[PDB]
Order: C-alpha cells, then structure tokens, then sequence
C-alpha cells in the first residue's frame, strides 16, 4: 500500500494546506522506493519536508546519505512518474511544475539498472 | 505521520 492509498484525496490536500501554514519556504515531498526496486533499501520514513531553495543535486546526496549507500551505487529520482530533472532544476520549479493535484510532490528511487530492465 | 525535514 502506497501513501496515495492509505490516505484519501481530501485528507491529502488537507494534509498539504497544513504543513504548507506550518513550513511555508518547505516543499512537502513523498520520497518511496520504486515498486520494481529490490537492490536500494527502503526509507523509513515516506513523508519529507524540503527547504525549496534546495536543488535536486543537493537531494539527491542527501537521500544518497540517509540511504547509507556506497561508492558507486547508483540510483535515479523519478519525479511526478514520469520526468527526469536536470540536476541543477531548484526543487520550488520542480515543485511549481511537478506536483501532484493533491498538493504533495511524488517521488520513487532506484537503480538505472532497474529502470532500464523494466523497460526492456 | 510527522513529517522528516531533509536539510543538508
């Protein structure tokens, strides 16, 4: 069961409303491993609040650490389901152009190698 | 349900 399936439309975006009031230059950001992905641990945690001066270079060596990962372990951030942001991107624009109708900002993680293994 | 922050 996903965070989108525990918890209904409204509750979300209510949910959004809040934390928005309580953190207002915070991005609300739902961070889970991809369904296809067994190599990457899980988080612990699903619910994220990112500074929105942040980049997507600076999150992902941050998810990088708090996932404990080595050397040359290589994973991917998949945002909204279907795009790959340049590294660079703040993540307020990716916020302002990605984000879901429920107000949060979806993401799942894994390897290339399971990506392109998926689609092919 | 909290939420975690993710600061660098």
């Amino acid at each position: 069961k996903t965070f989108k399936q525990r918890r209904t439309f409204e509750q979300r975006v209510e949910d959004v409303r809040l934390i928005r009031e309580q953190h207002p230059t915070k991005i609300p950001v739902i961070i889970e491993r991809y369904k296809g992905e067994k190599q990457l641990p899980v988080l612990d945690k699903t619910k994220f609040l990112v500074p929105d001066h942040v980049n997507m270079s600076e999150l992902i060596k941050i998810i990088r650490r708090r996932l404990q990962l080595n050397a040359n372990q290589a994973f991917f951030l998949l945002v909204n389901g279907h795009s790959m942001v340049s590294v660079s991107t703040p993540i307020s624009e990716v916020y302002e152009s990605e984000k879901d109708e429920d107000g949060f900002l979806y993401m799942v993680y894994a390897s290339q190698e399971t990506f392109g293994m998926k689609l092919s | 349900d909290s939420y975690e922050v993710l600061d660098l």
